[PDB]
Formats: C-alpha cells, structure tokens, sequence
C-alpha cells in the first residue's frame, strides 16, 4: 500500500494508544477520540476517492456527524462529572470499586 | 425523566440493536451500535447519583473505543476488498480488530472489567436492560462473521471470561455484582462454541436472558440489592425467595433444570469437533458460579437470617406494581428442559 | 501472468486534428451533423470492446472525418469561422452566449455554400443507432467458465426417520 | 509461536542445554506477561518498585522454566524414555519445588509440585495423542 | 443480515452501497468495476466455502485492481533498476521520457 | 499551487506585522506597570471562574445543528436528479427534523438564560 | 513539489502525536486542529474538496471550537503547559523517533512490513488515468444522499433528534 | 449450517413445505407439556400476585393453558419440519457422494477373528 495509507494508520494507531494510556484529564482522552475518528475519516476518504466508490463518498458524511453526535454526549457527561468534583481527573471516578 | 421520552430512549436502544441485526451493510451496523450507545447512557443516568454518573461514564468510554475500533475494522476490511456487505472478513488484522471490538462491547474477560462496576452503579431495571438486551447485537455480529473468526483468539476469551466470571463473583457481597460476574462466565460460555454452532449460542443467549430477567426481577420485587438486604424477605415474602432459591439452581445448571440444557447442549457440540479438555475445564470452572449462587440461596431461602422490628410495618403492604411476565420467566428459566428437541427451530 | 500485447507505434500513426478548443467548440455542432458516421461507428466499437487496441482504425476514421470536416470549412468561409471561433476563444468558459453574432454568419455560410444545417436542443443528444460491419464480441470480459452450481434439491419431504434422535428422545 | 517452535522442534532427551534454553525462554516471556498486568491493574509506588516487581515474576517463571526443562531432558535422556510422561511429571513437580523456593514457602511448594507435576505429565500425554485445545471446527 | 429483513420485504434498505458495481449516479464507473462485476458472477450462489477457492483468480484481479500491491512492486523494480544503471553511465532516458 | 501560495503570503505577512509590532516599540517595563487590569485595582484569580451549564448547552446544540446544517450543505447538487420528489421528501424531512430539536429545545426550557 | 501527500501525512501524524502524548488539553486541541487541517489538505490533494471542507467547517470550525470552548471552562486553576511533565515530551519523543524511523525504513526499503505490506514507490502512482466529464463524481456521490440514501438519511436524522433530547436528559442534573 | 440453505426465505416461521409432514397429533405429549407449563405459570402468578393459587382466577389460568398449547402446537411443528429437512439433505448427499459413503462389506463373526481377554 502507499505511504499515505501507511501515515494514516499510523495516526489511528498512535491516537488509539493515547486513549488507551489515560493521564488525569478525560478531555484529553475525549480529544485523543476524536483524533480516531479523524484518522478514519481520512482513511475512508481516501479509499473511497481512489477507488471512485461514487455512492461510497457520502460514507464520511455519515462517519463524521456520528462521532460528533458521540462526542457531544461524552463532553456532556465531562461536564456532569466535573460539575460533581470541580476537575475531570479520572481517579475521582473510582467509587464503583465498592 | 418523562414517560414519553424514557418510552422514546428505550425505543431508541432497541431499534439500534435492530439496526445491528437487519443490516447487510457495515456503515448501518456501526450506525445501529451508535443509535443503541447513544439512547443507552440516559437510562444509565436516570436515577443520576455519582454512581449512576460514573457508571455512564465508564459505559460510555468502553463502548466508544470498541466502536472506533469497529470502525477501523470495517475501514480496513474495505481497504482490501472494496466490500461493505456483513460476511467473512477478508483481511486477518481486520478480523483480530473486529473481534477484540465486539467481545469488548460484550464484556468479555480481558474487557470486563467495565461489566461490574457499571451493573452495580445503576439501577436495577438499567442492569437488567445493561445484562440481557445489549448482548444481542454485538452476538449477532459475531454469529454472522462466525466462519471468520480466529478460533484461539475468541476460545482464549471465552475461557477467560468463565474463569474470571467464576471467580470474580466468589468475592461479591452485592447483588448486581454477582449479577454482573454472572453475565461474563455466561457471555463465555455463548462465545466458547461459537465457532462451532451459532444456534448453540442464540439457545444460551435465549436461556440466560430468561434466567436474568427472572432473577433480576425478583429482585426488584424483592427491592434487594446486598445479600443481607435479601436475606430479610424470607420473612416478606417466602414465595420470592424460593423461586430465586430454583432459579439460581438453574443459573448453576442443575440437573433437571432449564439452565443444564445450554451447557450440556455446548459440551455435545464441543465433543463433535475433537474439542474435549476446553469443555471439561468449563464445566469443572462453572462450579464457582454455582457455588456463589448457593451461597446466596443459603442465605435467601434455605435458612431464615434474622429479621427487623420494622419489617411489621410492610406485612400490611401489597406491591404497588406487579412485575410483567415474571411467572413466565420463572416457568421457562426452570422447567423447560424436556422440549430441549425444539432447539432445532433455531436452525 | 502472460504479455500485455501492444500496438506498435506506427500502428498509432495518424494525421492529428491540430485545432484548438475553441475552435473545436466553434465547428461542434455542424461537426456532430456532418461527422455522425465514423463517429457513433467507433464510439460503438469501445462500448462494445472495453478496449482502445480494437477501434485504432475506426479512431483513424474518425480523425480522417474531422479533417475533411474542416477543409470543407476552410475553403468557403474560413473567414466567418475564423471570427466566430476567435469570438469563442476570448471568453474564460467558453460561452455560446456572447457569440451569437458571429455564430450567425458562421451558420449561415454553410447553409447556402455547403448546406449544413445546425442541429437544434436534443437532437446530438440522442441516442441513435449504427450500421456496424464488426461483428459483435463474444467475450468482451474475457471471463473464466463459472462455476458449476451446487445441487438443487429435489424430493417430498418425509418426516425424521425415528424423529430428532437426540439422545434420549423418542419424537 | 516460535517460541513454541524452537523448543517443541527439537527432540526429548537431547541437546538439553537448548531445551533449557528454550524452555527458560518461555518462562521468561509468560513472567514478562504476567507483569505487564499485575503492574497494569495493581501500579507500583514508584518506577523502581514496578521494575523490581517485574524482575522477580520475570526470575521467578524464568527458573521454573529453566528447571522443568533441565530436569525433563535430564530425565528423558537418563532413562532413554522420551516419550514417558514421566519424565514431564518430574519436571513439573520440579518447577513447583523451584517455585516453592521463590516463594520460600514448603505449603505452596507441595502442591505446585503435584499440580505442576500433573500438569507437564498430561501436557506430554496430548503431545503423545494429539490432544487439541483449541481444536478447530470440522462439523 | 441476522433478520434478513430487506430480502422478505422487498427493501433495498442499504443493498445499494454494499458493491462498487451497483447503479452509480450519472452511471459513473467504479475503478474495478469488471474486475468485481467477475468475481460476483463468479461467486453467485455457490456459497463462500466453495467461492474462496474456486474464485481465487477473480479475487485476486479484483485486490490487485483495489491495492496495486502487485503493480506498484513492478513499477518500483523497473524504477530502481533504472537508477542502477544511471550511476554506472549505461542507460539513456530517450528524448520522450525527458521533455 | 496558487493557493499555497497565496496562504504563505498571508501568513508571512502577518507574522511580519507582528515582528515589527512586537519588537519595534522602545520598552521601559516594572512589576505595577504590567500587573492585570482591574479598573485601578488588583485581579482575583479565584477558582475557575468560568462556569454555568448554560454556555456548555449552548455550544452543544450549535454543534448538533451544526452536523445537521453539514447534512444540509450537498442540497445545491441534490436538486440537479431526476428523482426529484423523493429528494424534496428528504430535504423538507430533515429541514422538519432540524424544526422539531428546535421546538423540543424551546419547550423543555432549552434555549433559556435561567436564574 | 514532487512529495506533498507525504510531507502532509508525516506532518499529520506528527501532530497525532503530539496531542496524544496529552499535555494539557488546550495544546491537544491545538495539535488535534493542525493535524486536521493537514488532513483536510491531504484528502484536498486527492480531489476530495468537499469532504476536505467539511473537515474544516464542521471538524476545525465546530466540533473542534465547541472542544476547546469546553476546556476552556473545565480547566486547572493554573491550566498546565506541555513542558510540566516529563512524560509528556517522552511520549512525544518517542512518536516522533518512531515516525521517523519508519519513515526512513519505508523510503530506503519499500518493503516494509509492520502489520501491513508497505511501498513508498510514491503517492501520485496509485491515481487512475481518465476524466471525470462536467461533473464531480465526489460531489454527485454526495448528492446522492436525498435519492439513493433515504435510509440513510432517515437513521441519521432520527439519531440527531435523539442526540438533542438526550444531552437535555443527561445535563439535567437531578 | 441452515442459514444459507438455498430456497430459505426470510423471517417465516414455517415454510410451505413443511404443510407435507403430519402436523404433530393434538394430545401429544410434548404439547400436553406446554400446557402443564402453562398451567404451572398460572399457579406461580397466584402464588406471586398473593392469591389462592388453586381456586383464584381460573379464566387467568385457563388463559396461560391455552396459550401455552397454542405456541406449542406450532414449535412442535417448526421443530419437526427442521427435522425433517436435516434428514431430507442427509439422505440427497449421501445419494450424491456414493464414493464418500461406501457400501461396507459385511462378514459374520463367525470369519471374524475377535480378541478374547480373559477374566480372571
Ligand atoms: C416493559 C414495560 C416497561 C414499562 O412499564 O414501561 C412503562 C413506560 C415507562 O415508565 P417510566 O415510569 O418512565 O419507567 C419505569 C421504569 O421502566 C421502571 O418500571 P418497572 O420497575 O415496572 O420496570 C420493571 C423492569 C423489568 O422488566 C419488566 O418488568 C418487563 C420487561 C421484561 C420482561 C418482558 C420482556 C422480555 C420478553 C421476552 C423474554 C425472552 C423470551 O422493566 C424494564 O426494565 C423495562 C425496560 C424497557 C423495556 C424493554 C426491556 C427488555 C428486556 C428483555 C430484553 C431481551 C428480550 C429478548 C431478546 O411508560 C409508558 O407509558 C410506556
Ligand atoms: C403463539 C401465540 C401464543 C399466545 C396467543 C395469544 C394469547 C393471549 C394474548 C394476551 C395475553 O396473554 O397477554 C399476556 C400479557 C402478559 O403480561 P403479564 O404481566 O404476564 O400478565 C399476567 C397477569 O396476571 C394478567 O392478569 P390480568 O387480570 O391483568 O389479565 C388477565 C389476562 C390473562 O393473562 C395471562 O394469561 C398471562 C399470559 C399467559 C401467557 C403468556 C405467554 C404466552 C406465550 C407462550 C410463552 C411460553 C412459551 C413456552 C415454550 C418456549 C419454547 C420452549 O388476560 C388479559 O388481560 C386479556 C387477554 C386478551 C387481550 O398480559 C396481559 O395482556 C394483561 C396484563
Ligand atoms: C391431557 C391428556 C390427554 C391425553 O389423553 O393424552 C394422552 C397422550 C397420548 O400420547 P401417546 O404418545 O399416545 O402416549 C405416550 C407414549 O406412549 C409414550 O411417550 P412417547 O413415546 O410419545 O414419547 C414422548 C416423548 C416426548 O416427550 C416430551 O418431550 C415430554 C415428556 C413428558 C410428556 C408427557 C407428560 C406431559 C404432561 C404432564 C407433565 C407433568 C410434569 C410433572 C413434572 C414433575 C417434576 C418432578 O418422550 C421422549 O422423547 C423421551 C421421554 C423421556 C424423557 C422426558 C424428559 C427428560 C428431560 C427432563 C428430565 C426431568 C425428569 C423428566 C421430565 C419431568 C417429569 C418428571 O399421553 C399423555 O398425555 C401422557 C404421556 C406420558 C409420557 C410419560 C413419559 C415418561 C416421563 C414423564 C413421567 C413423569 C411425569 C408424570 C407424567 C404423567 C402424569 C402427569
Ligand atoms: C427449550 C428448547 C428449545 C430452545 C429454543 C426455543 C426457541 C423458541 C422460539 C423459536 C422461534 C423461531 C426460531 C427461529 C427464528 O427466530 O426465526 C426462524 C426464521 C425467521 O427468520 P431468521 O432465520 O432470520 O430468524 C432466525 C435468525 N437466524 C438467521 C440466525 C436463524 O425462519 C425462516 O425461515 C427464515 C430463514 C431465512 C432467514 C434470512
Ligand atoms: C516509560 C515507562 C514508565 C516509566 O518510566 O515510569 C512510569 C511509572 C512511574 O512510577 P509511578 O509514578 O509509581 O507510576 C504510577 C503513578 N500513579 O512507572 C511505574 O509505575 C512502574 C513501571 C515499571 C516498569 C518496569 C519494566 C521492566
Ligand atoms: C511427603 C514427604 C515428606 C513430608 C514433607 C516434607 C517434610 C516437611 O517439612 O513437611 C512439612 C512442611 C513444613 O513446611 P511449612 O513450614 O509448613 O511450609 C511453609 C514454609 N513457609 O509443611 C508442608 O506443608 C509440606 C507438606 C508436604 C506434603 C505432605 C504430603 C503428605 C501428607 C498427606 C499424606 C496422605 C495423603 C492421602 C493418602 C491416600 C488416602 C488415604
Ligand atoms: C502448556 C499447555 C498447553 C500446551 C499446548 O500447546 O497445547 C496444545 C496441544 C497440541 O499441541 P502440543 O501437544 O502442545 O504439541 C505437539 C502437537 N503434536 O493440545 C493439547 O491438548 C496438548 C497439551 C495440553 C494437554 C492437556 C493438559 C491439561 C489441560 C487441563
Ligand atoms: C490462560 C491465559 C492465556 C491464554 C492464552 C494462551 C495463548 C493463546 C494464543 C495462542 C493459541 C495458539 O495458537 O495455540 C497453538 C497451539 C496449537 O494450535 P491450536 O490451538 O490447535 O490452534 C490451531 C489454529 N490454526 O495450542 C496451544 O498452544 C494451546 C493453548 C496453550 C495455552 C497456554
Ligand atoms: C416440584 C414440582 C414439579 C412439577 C410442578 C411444577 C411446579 C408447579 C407449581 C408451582 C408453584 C405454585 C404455587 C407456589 C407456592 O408455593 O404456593 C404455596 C401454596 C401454599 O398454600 P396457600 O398459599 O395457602 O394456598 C392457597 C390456595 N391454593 O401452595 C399451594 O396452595 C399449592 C401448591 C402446589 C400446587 C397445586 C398442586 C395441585 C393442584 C391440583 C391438581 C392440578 C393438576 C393439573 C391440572 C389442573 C386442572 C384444573
């Protein structure tokens, strides 16, 4: 595959493991999410142009408005959690151990 | 919340998972576990405590990256086939990627660490809706891409999951908890023969959703949710704990119970392949589930723990609301295993 | 595996249409009227060949068409036609619109000194048809035999000798 | 895998330097694994905590691995029996004593013998008869 | 699908996306559009079990058509050698191939 | 490209602009003269002052609208197919769609500045 | 000139990692709009303009603004700087030598092989030679959305009235 | 192994085919089980509900016996139908694989040379 390609899944992977190594704050979790979905988006982009899949290109359309739809009620459930410790630290949500 | 909308979210959740399981096409798929992701969290939040939120919180960040990761799946697989029609995966790290999606959509072991603490942060109608109805689409899935999947990778998770279910719940002193430990050796047992006969794990997926949806609303009809909590309503309402006490016999697949029909059905299907050791290790693990479970029917109806002074108060009560088709739960979580033979009508 | 056969270069030979876009787009309408022939004959053969190496020589007519085409312009009003195209060439997007002037004594030259009328809206958009030679390709996709169907079934249904047979089971 | 290979290719009862080495390899890797998740799930207070934790599971499954390897080959090749259970059964019973000792506990040390033991014996014995784990679908 | 919905009722609810070779817009073509108009006529109907082999040619055209992994190793031999012969002063790009 | 170009001159000149306005004016700077401004006073920093769930819902809808509005934006080709009714369908279908967040966000107090 | 695809794509990828290395989440969002606009450029070069200016609008302009609108609200009383941590310019660091590394290995070598098969032959390589009419093909498949993709349309927006009613039920607080 | 069996239409519970079996007999036993399972539903909601678990309700219980045996008649039916097709494609793929199913040759044990193992 060409390089392009090869820099794109790169990014996914590298946007992956940075939401799978969380630090304190969820919104950079949050935007390490959305670099995900923006690695895809470029990667169906491209895979969809080359191949001229016509009816295919509306198919990062419906990619982007639904991780914006997800991404709205992750920042809203941010909010909650923030409104209820005055941070987003992430260890604040450990009370389900017991 | 209002009615209407918490009828319109409920709604929302299933037409997702139908969306999951009438689609031909991966973007409609990933759009059905969006549509389910999306309409589930309220419910999560609907009692809103910090449990509650941090529960949906949790919910939340597992089932976005297991759909992000889905996605890349699909993107990849288009990537060297230019399909977008649900069948066999044509590319391998495409499959790996799509099935570590769904067993962590599911739950399973090395993924279910969120099942827990979630089934405990909510309530129990959430944790009733969170164990039986969001298992469908991500196993609906797996059954359609079955004759793709790597048997060691899915087999691996599924062991696990028996394992960590059986001994994770050993532990627990909380009901939803149990539950929820309960779910995962479940979910393991589904997933072990899906490489083999997908029926066998829509007939395990059948029986355990009866068994959970009796258990849990025994539950709520018991307003239990600690083992001490269900210990007082032997001295309410004894008919409740002995239905739990048969029914958890049937979730530790007593013979001759409702819930030996799927392991026993499993281990047949298992010993049709040359597939001998894993079975046995299974059945030999579920002993765990089925001791916890007898814990609890010890501590529910087999003995009577002491009561309270103000338990008086509620004899002089009647349940506001009667739990829906619970004595049909109860029936076909118990007493189905002589029409084991319709099985075939899942073919 | 196996050689991409191709055309020589000298197979690829031809006397080039060396006139501009606009020039082309000036002449186009009496062009599609005049040239009809080699031209829907040789777009019909690469419809039907999926092949450029099958229709050289019906593309070699069709530049042969063009050519005559516009000698024939040349010979009788070059002159009206040069202004025309040149009025067509000034334009960014090359409009028929700021044209029509020079579009008007373009066409009618021809009418009186070659009698070539102007299509009107829809007509060199139709489809028509060709009076081909070539004979009709067999396999333009070169496929590969398909594979053989499995087995229909066939048969009444009976019921299951001795039932499910499922263990202990006797129905 | 090939680290499977590497120590599967090779027969019983010779080159016991490279079966020990080969079985050392795979207890050393399963111990890396195994403290990946244990400093994962359950973090150090320190990164020099963590590293000590990781080099004493790592030692720890490396000389369970080395010792069930020597004792096995050893065994195997003393007795001319490469495709006794035996001789497994005493490596693994070996390994639980090994682990025994790094756990310096006589209780735990007993019964890893007996299940380790047990373990490598039937372990040897699918070997022998083709056994499957993961067997893969055919009906 | 699980629940072959479509198929009962007669919907073409997303069938129209599922293949580059379905009805495109202004009957634009796919890029591989025979290579998959191929290997679909080859596949039809005999299962996947039997279409993984007894289709393997068209499968293969058609991902060589998708990812010119193939091609792209050709094109990049002919490239590299060429260079290889640039250094030593032994090959000559002709007039055509430099202006 | 143009209009690569084009970006690099804008930006270059830009920065330029500010190398010439940063750097250019004669300085003479102490610790009161660059202290924050607060009408003669001193600022208090308190605790992360910018807060209310109202300016988050706000941007939370712009958003959602927004997503619709990028649904919207393929219209000016969309009218251009033979298919026109079931394209005029889906059109007004999601212009209602768009309505009826409004309304709903209008009606369960949505849109308000609250006390 | 030649390589521009490629200059986009190692750029985009660096700033892939220098917002998932996490500093504090203003500069993630930095990074995270500099690697979007180097994508929207990237998918620009492929003939993808209206998919590179929905990137923009709605991605840099919307759902990125709504973003660093958010942290700006829900911060650290002094809002941290790339340099507080040392794990942040680890992390960093290594992307950035692991880029580099595999980039040199892909450009001198051209058979790489980290998970997938890889061939630095070039970018442009791959394009397919034809024309595309009086039209954009990208723009008639888009287009295509009120007339071939009536379910689509119809799930979606169903999922964005839901998202509404939803964000008000969650935000609600009681 | 059925999904993709040819001629399968979707979401039809039975297909018209199966009109060819004996539809199962009215007291058969499988379906005198369903009813008891319904029966037994009815007890256990009176008894959950707190009502007489006999004597309360007969129209109620009356009611999960004969819906009980209303579905029961017809997972009889798809059951014995799948049967029947299980058998059907056995017996057309061993017709149409004679060489994978050969015609053993049969020898009595009077030429057949068993191993005796003593007990003692
Ligand atoms: C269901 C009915 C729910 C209801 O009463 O909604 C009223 C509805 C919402 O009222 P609300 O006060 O907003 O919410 C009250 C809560 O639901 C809490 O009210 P509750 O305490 O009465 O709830 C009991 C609880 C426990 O549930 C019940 O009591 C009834 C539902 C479970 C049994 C029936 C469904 C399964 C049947 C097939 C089982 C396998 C065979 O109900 C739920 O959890 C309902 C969740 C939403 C409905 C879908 C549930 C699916 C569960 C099974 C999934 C798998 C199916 C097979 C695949 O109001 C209407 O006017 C409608
Ligand atoms: C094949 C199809 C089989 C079924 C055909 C249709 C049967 C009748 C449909 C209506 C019905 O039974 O609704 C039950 C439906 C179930 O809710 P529920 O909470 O179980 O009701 C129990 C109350 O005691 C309900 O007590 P209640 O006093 O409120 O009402 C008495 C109730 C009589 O309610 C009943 O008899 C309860 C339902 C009994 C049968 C439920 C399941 C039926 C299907 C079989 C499931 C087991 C399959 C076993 C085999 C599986 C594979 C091995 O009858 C009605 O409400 C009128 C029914 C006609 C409209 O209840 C109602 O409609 C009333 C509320
Ligand atoms: C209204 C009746 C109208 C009428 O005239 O109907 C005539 C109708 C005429 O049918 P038929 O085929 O001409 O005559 C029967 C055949 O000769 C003989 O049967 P078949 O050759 O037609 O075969 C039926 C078939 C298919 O049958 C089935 O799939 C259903 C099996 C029972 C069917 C018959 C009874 C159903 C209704 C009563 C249910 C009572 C449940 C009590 C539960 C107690 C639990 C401790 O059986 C099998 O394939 C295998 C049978 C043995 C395995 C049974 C299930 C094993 C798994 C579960 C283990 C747990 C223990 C055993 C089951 C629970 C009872 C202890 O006969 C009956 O309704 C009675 C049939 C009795 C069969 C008994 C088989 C032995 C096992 C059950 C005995 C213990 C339970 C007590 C049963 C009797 C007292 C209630
Ligand atoms: C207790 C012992 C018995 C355990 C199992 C009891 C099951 C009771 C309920 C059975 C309902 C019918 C089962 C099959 C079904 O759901 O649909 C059959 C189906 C309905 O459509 P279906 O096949 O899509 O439904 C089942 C889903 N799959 C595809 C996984 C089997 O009947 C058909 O003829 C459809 C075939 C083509 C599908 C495309
Ligand atoms: C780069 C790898 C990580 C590193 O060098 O240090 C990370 C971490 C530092 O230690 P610590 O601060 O205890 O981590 C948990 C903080 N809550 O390290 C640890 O927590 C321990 C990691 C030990 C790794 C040993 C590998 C051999
Ligand atoms: C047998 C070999 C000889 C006995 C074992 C070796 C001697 C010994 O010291 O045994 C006792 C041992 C002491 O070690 P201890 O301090 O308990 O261990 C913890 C240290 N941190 O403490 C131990 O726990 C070691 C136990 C070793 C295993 C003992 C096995 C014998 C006992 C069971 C025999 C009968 C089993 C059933 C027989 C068939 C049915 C009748
Ligand atoms: C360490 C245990 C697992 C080892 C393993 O790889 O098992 C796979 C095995 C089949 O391969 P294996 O026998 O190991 O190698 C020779 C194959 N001719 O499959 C086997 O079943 C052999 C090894 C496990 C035998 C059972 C051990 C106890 C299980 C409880
Ligand atoms: C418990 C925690 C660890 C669980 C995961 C163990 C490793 C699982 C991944 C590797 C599995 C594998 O490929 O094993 C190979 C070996 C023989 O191969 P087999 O299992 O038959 O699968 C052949 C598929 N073509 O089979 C085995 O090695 C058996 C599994 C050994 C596990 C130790
Ligand atoms: C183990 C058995 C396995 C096979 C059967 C499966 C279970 C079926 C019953 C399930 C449980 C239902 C009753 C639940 C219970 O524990 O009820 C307690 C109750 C005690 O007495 P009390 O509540 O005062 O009675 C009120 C008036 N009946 O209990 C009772 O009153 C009675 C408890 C037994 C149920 C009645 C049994 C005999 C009924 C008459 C014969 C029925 C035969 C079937 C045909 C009926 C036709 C009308």
């Amino acid at each position: 595959m060409p390089l392009v390609y090869m820099n794109i899944i790169m990014a996914f992977a590298i946007a992956l493991a940075g939401l799978l190594m969380y630090r304190s704050h969820l919104m950079s979790s949050l935007l390490c999410l959305e670099g995900m979905m923006l690695s895809l988006f470029i990667m169906s982009t491209l895979i969809i142009l080359n191949t001229h899949f016509t009816l295919a290109n509306m198919m990062p359309i419906i990619l982007l408005v639904f991780a914006a739809c997800e991404a709205a009620l992750g920042l809203s459930l941010l909010v909650m959690v923030s409104n209820t410790y005055g941070t987003d630290y992430v260890q604040n949500l450990n009370l389900l151990q017991c | 919340m209002n009615p209407i909308i918490y009828t319109t979210l409920i709604m929302t959740v299933m037409s997702g998972t139908m969306l999951v399981m009438i689609s031909s096409h991966w973007l409609l798929i990933w759009i059905g576990f969006e549509m389910n992701l999306l309409a589930m969290i309220p419910v999560l939040m609907k009692n809103f405590n910090p449990r509650a939120t941090e529960a949906a919180t949790k919910y939340f960040l597992t089932q976005a990256t297991a759909s992000m990761m889905l996605m890349m799946a699909i993107i990849i697989n288009l990537l060297y086939s230019g399909q977008w029609t649900i069948t066999k995966m044509f590319n391998p790290v495409a499959m790996t990627m799509m099935t570590m999606a769904l067993a962590m959509k599911l739950g399973l072991s090395p993924f279910h660490f969120w099942v827990p603490e979630v089934t405990q942060g909510i309530s129990l109608q959430a944790g009733l809706l969170l164990l039986t109805w969001q298992k469908l689409a991500p196993l609906s899935v797996l059954c359609q891409i079955s004759q793709s999947i790597n048997p060691n990778l899915m087999l691996t998770m599924a062991m696990l999951s028996i394992l960590i279910g059986g001994w994770g719940g050993l532990n627990q002193t909380q009901l939803r908890k149990i539950m929820a430990y309960s779910s995962i050796a479940h979910m393991g047992w589904m997933t072990a023969v899906l490489p083999y006969n997908t029926t066998m794990t829509i007939l395990n997926l059948l029986i355990y959703i009866t068994m959970t949806l009796a258990m849990f609303m025994l539950l709520i009809h018991s307003s239990a949710t600690t083992t001490l909590s269900l210990s007082h309503t032997w001295n309410k309402m004894p008919v409740i704990t002995s239905l739990m006490m048969v029914t958890l016999l049937s979730m530790g697949g007593l013979p001759p119970l409702s819930g030996f029909m799927p392991k026993w059905m499993i281990i047949q299907e298992m010993t049709k392949n040359e597939s001998i050791i894993m079975p046995t290790l299974m059945a030999m693990t579920a002993l765990l589930n089925l001791y916890f479970y007898m814990r609890l029917a010890y501590s529910s109806s087999l003995t009577m723990f002491p009561s309270t002074n103000n338990m008086k108060m509620k004899w002089q009560f009647e349940h506001t609301k009667q739990m829906k088709l619970l004595p049909t739960m109860i029936v076909l979580s118990t007493l189905v295993l002589p029409m084991t033979p319709a099985l075939s009508s899942l073919n | 595996p196996g050689i991409v056969e191709l055309p020589t270069l000298e197979d690829l030979k031809v006397q080039e249409v060396k006139v501009s876009s606009s020039v082309l787009k000036a002449a186009a309408h009496h062009y599609g009227a005049q040239c009809d022939k080699p031209n829907k004959e040789f777009m019909l053969c690469r419809w039907e060949e999926k092949d450029p190496r099958r229709c050289l020589e019906e593309g070699k007519l069709v530049n042969q068409c063009a050519l005559d085409f516009f000698r024939q312009i040349k010979r009788h009003c070059a002159e009206p036609f040069t202004e025309y195209w040149t009025c067509i060439d000034y334009s960014g997007l090359q409009l028929f619109r700021h044209c029509r002037k020079q579009q008007a004594k373009f066409d009618e030259c021809v009418l009186d000194k070659l009698g070539w009328v102007r299509p009107d809206l829809g007509e060199l958009s139709k489809v028509t048809k060709v009076k081909t030679d070539r004979p009709l390709p067999e396999n333009p996709y070169h496929s590969r035999a398909r594979p053989e169907p499995n087995p229909e079934a066939e048969g009444d249904l009976k019921p299951a000798k001795h039932g499910s047979r499922l263990f202990f089971w006797t129905m | 895998k090939t680290l499977l290979h590497k120590y599967s290719d090779i027969p019983e009862g010779t080159e016991c330097h490279r079966k020990a080495y080969a079985s050392t390899s795979i207890g050393g890797a399963t111990g890396l694994i195994v403290s990946a998740y244990s400093i994962a799930l359950k973090p150090p207070a320190s990164f020099l905590e963590g590293v000590a934790r990781t080099g004493r599971y790592t030692f720890t499954s490396a000389a369970i691995g080395a010792i069930f390897g020597l004792t096995s080959c050893i065994s195997a090749q003393v007795r001319e029996k490469p495709d006794d259970p035996l001789n497994y059964f005493i490596g693994g019973c070996a390994g639980g004593l090994t682990l025994g000792a790094r756990t310096r506990s006589y209780g735990i040390g007993a019964a890893a013998c007996a299940y380790m033991g047990l373990t490598a014996a039937l372990v040897k014995m699918g070997q022998l008869e083709g056994w499957q784990v993961f067997a893969e679908p055919k009906v | 699908p699980f629940f072959d919905v479509q198929k009962r009722l007669g919907l073409d609810l997303d069938r129209w996306m599922t293949i580059q070779s379905a009805e495109q817009p202004h009957k634009i073509p796919g890029r591989c559009h025979a290579f998959e108009k191929e290997w679909i006529e080859c596949a039809h109907g005999i299962g996947g079990i039997r279409a993984e082999k007894e289709c393997k040619i068209e499968f293969d055209d058609f991902v060589e058509c998708l990812l010119r992994q193939k091609t792209m190793k050709r094109l990049s031999a002919i490239k590299r050698q060429r260079d290889k012969l640039i250094k030593e002063g032994k090959y000559t790009p002709p007039p055509h191939h430099l202006g | 490209m143009n209009i690569m170009l084009t970006l690099l001159t804008n930006v270059t000149l830009a920065s330029l602009l500010v190398l010439i306005a940063f750097w250019l004016p004669q300085l003479n700077a102490y610790s009161e003269k660059t202290s924050p401004y607060e009408c003669g006073f001193d600022p208090m920093g308190s605790a992360r002052l910018p807060f209310s769930m109202k300016f988050f819902l706000v941007a939370i809808t712009f958003l959602l609208f927004d997503l619709e509005i990028a649904l919207l934006l393929p219209l000016p080709w969309a009218s251009q197919t033979n298919n026109l009714k079931t394209m005029l369908t889906m059109a007004l279908f999601l212009l209602i769609l768009l309505a009826a967040s409004l309304a709903y966000e209008w009606t369960q107090k949505g849109l308000e500045w609250a006390e | 000139t030649m390589y521009i695809a490629f200059i986009l794509s190692t750029i985009f990828v660096i700033g892939f990692v220098g917002f998932s290395s996490k500093p504090s989440p203003i500069y993630g969002g930095l990074g995270l709009i500099v690697s979007g606009g180097v994508g929207c450029g990237i998918v620009l070069n492929f003939g993808g303009s209206f998919l590179g200016l929905m990137v923009f609008l709605i991605y840099l302009g919307g759902m990125l603004v709504v973003f660093g609108y958010t942290t700006a609200m829900a911060t650290e009383m002094y809002p941290e700087v790339w340099v507080s941590n040392k794990t942040v310019f680890g992390a960093f660091v290594s992307g950035l030598m692991m880029e580099f590394c595999m980039v040199y290995y892909a450009l001198k070598e051209e058979e790489v092989e980290i998970i997938f098969k890889f061939n630095g032959l070039g970018d442009w390589v791959i394009y397919d030679t034809g024309d595309s009419g009086f039209f954009s093909e990208e723009a008639m498949g888009i287009a295509a959305l009120y007339s071939y993709g009536t379910w689509l349309v119809i799930v979606t927006g169903w999922s964005l009235l839901i998202g509404v009613v939803v964000i008000m039920e969650i935000t609600r607080g009681n | 192994m059925m999904s993709g069996r040819p001629g399968r239409v979707p979401l039809q519970f039975l297909p018209n085919e199966a009109r060819s079996l004996p539809p199962p007999k009215l007291t058969d036993p499988r379906l005198v089980y369903m009813g008891f399972l319904g029966y037994c539903s009815g007890l256990i909601d009176n008894a959950i509900r707190r009502r007489p678990v006999v004597s309360a309700g007969l129209h109620r219980q009356l009611l999960y016996v004969t819906s009980f045996v209303f579905f029961g008649y017809y997972l009889l039916k798809r059951q014995d139908y799948m049967y029947a097709l299980r058998d059907h494609d056995m017996f057309a793929y061993v017709k149409s694989h004679p060489e994978d199913f050969p015609e053993k040759d049969k020898k009595t044990y009077g030429e057949i040379l068993e191993e005796f193992h003593p007990v003692r």
